[PDB]
């Protein structure tokens, strides 16, 4: 009954870069603590038990201290392998996992290459209609979308997907799917997708007319 | 009370052969794995029905002339229970040095997986090692059921030849009444 | 070496009942207690239980104390996980990870993990892919790059496979996860090509359902 804090819940860093992950107890532990490396789409793998102890095949860059009821692990200069979730582990009474800390690769920022596009015909036949608008190849991941029908925003019906963290550009991706009756697609003319994003103070525009 | 030296002919002679086989589990009970392992062993170990009262089933009746032939011929009946001891208790070495042989094997395998998460454990060795006495170990478990078979084994070994003394010494007394 | 092989992925109603495998090799099964973890998507590792291979004692935590049962099969070395009355919030990955220490404790580190088992709950039937193109439309491309889209909307279950021109192009084109709407999954790739290359060369999507043993070819064409 002893439960695990991360204080990072989500840190990101540059490669070579040190940084120090922090597991606070409820309760004295007496050692016997462990960390877990994960990878995305992966089993978590062992990095270091006993709170000081590191496990077959793990670098030297890993590091972990005991200073009371705070647990730490430590990596000084980062390698890609290194980038990844993280997890601790108490292993005195029954066995309880941390918070969970995503470690994510910091790059330059780079602007959203934004791409907007009306629903299809085939689409419009069923029934349906949904606008796309694409966001790729841009960081950091904080980004905020907006949809303007006809200068009005609306905050119903949107649905946002994020892609994982590239491994060849360490960029990410957005798309934004608006799905709306045919009916209420008729009733406007022209749709904005605008996105606010730290690269530039005017968010980038992107529209079409539903008149072709 | 002339029934004490009646007692004393069957803790010398035949009760001698199972108290042997006692110290050998009890060496083990009692030792540092013993402890560790919360090694219940001894618990249900003594007969129900001690040997002297199985003597005085089968003798039933007494008079004086046992009791008279039992002065005179005492000391018959104690070189030859002598020697028949010593015929058994060469007999059953083997089984008794096996049944040390094979336990000090595990020992051995159980120190060298136990002594290293002692110096993991620190301070906690104390109190997390205290879950080795429970049933979520399955090391514990283990030794635990294999402490069982093996005193379960030994007991049932020598049962047969602590019964050949008794009968032995029953059949001679027997004889002395006529 | 020692390895832990977990049955594939499982697909069960609302209300219904579900049952992991966790098979064991390279190790004595009985001779190490047996963990198991539950991780949501984008979520932190959960512990459930432990079991005792040898004796089968359990150890459940709160969470999952009357919900989730352990048991064990020493004949063929696995051990098993069922969840009871399972709900749209039991959708996760469950793994079995084998405790590091060699019977002498019970919780301690876990050595080795399985590589886990996806259960998803849903109680929407195998439904084939609908495909749309994506087109610019109003034609305003005078960058050097044109980005044409591929949306596959209301199907189940996943995955789906989408390429572009049956894999010839291969670079600039960005999948998006798949995302649940009303019991039916949704994703869209995007595709970066050379705005001298389209429309002048045709430009398909080729979205593959295996579950529904549907293959559908679209191609990308401009709007009038």
């Amino acid at each position: 009954d002893i439960q695990m804090t991360q204080s990072p819940s989500s840190l990101s860093a540059s490669l070579g870069e040190t940084v120090t992950i922090t597991c606070x107890x409820x309760x004295x532990x007496x050692x016997x603590x462990x960390w877990y490396q994960q990878k995305s789409g992966q089993s978590p793998k062992l990095l270091v038990y006993x709170x000081x102890x590191x496990x077959x095949g793990v670098p030297a860059r890993f590091s972990g201290s005991g200073s009371g009821t705070s647990y730490s692990l430590t990596i000084s200069s980062l390698q890609p392998e290194d980038f990844g979730v993280y997890y601790c582990x108490x292993x005195x009474x029954x066995x309880x996992f941390g918070g969970g800390t995503k470690l994510e690769i910091k790059r330059a920022d780079a602007a959203p290459t934004v791409s907007i596009f009306p629903p299809s015909s085939e689409q419009l036949t069923s029934g349906g209609a949904s606008v796309v608008c694409f966001l790729n190849n841009f960081y950091p991941k904080d980004i905020n979308v907006k949809w303007k029908i006809d200068g009005s925003e609306r905050q119903n019906g949107v649905l946002n997907s994020w892609t994982d963290q590239d491994s060849k550009d360490s960029t990410y991706s957005m798309s934004s799917t608006l799905t709306l009756t045919k009916d209420e697609y008729e009733r406007h003319n022209s749709y904005t997708c605008e996105a606010t994003h730290k690269t530039s103070t005017s968010p980038i525009v992107k529209s079409f007319n539903r008149n072709e | 009370s002339p029934w004490d030296r009646v007692k004393d002919l069957a803790t010398v002679y035949v009760d001698v052969l199972k108290d042997s086989g006692r110290d050998y589990v009890s060496q083990f009970e009692g030792s540092a794995l013993g402890k560790q392992l919360n090694l219940k062993l001894l618990d249900n170990w003594d007969s129900v029905t001690s040997t002297f009262s199985k003597l005085r089933e089968q003798l039933g009746p007494v008079t004086q002339e046992f009791w008279d032939n039992l002065e005179k011929e005492t000391e018959g009946l104690r070189q030859e229970m002598s020697k028949d001891l010593e015929e058994v208790k060469a007999k059953v070495q083997p089984y008794l040095d096996d049944f040390q042989k094979k336990w000090q094997e595990e020992m051995e395998l159980y120190r060298q997986k136990v002594e290293p998460l002692r110096a993991e454990l620190q301070e906690g060795a104390r109190q997390k090692l205290h879950e080795l006495q429970e049933k979520l170990s399955p090391l514990g478990e283990e030794m635990r059921d294999r402490a069982r078979a093996h005193v379960d084994a030994l007991r049932t070994h020598l049962a047969p030849y602590s019964d050949e003394l008794r009968q032995r010494l029953a059949a001679r007394l027997e004889a002395l009444k006529e | 070496e020692v390895q832990l092989q977990q049955s594939g992925p499982e697909l069960v109603k609302p209300g219904g009942s579900l049952k992991l495998s966790c098979k064991a090799s390279g190790x004595x099964x009985x001779x190490x207690x047996m963990n198991w973890v539950r991780q949501s998507h984008g979520k932190s590792l959960e512990w459930v239980a432990x079991x005792x291979x040898x004796x089968x004692x359990x150890a459940y935590n709160q969470k999952f104390k009357g919900k989730a049962t352990l048991t064990v099969d020493k004949s063929s070395s696995t051990a098993y996980m069922e969840l009871s009355s399972l709900t749209s919030e039991d959708s996760a990955v469950y793994y079995c990870a084998r405790x590091x220490x060699x019977x002498x404790x019970x919780x301690x580190x876990x050595x080795x993990w399985g590589q886990g088992t996806l259960v998803t709950v849903s109680s929407a039937k195998t439904t084939p892919p609908s495909v749309y193109p994506l087109a610019p439309g109003s034609a305003a491309q005078t960058n050097s790059m044109v980005t044409l889209g591929c949306l596959v909307k209301g199907y189940f279950p996943e995955p789906v496979t989408v390429t572009w021109n049956s894999g010839s192009l291969s670079s600039g084109v960005h999948t998006f996860p798949a995302v649940l709407q009303s019991d039916l999954y949704t994703l869209s790739s995007s595709v970066t090509v050379p705005s001298s290359t389209w429309p002048s060369e045709t430009v398909t999507c080729n979205v593959a359902h295996p579950a529904s043993s549907t293959k559908v070819d679209k191609k990308i064409v401009p709007r009038d």
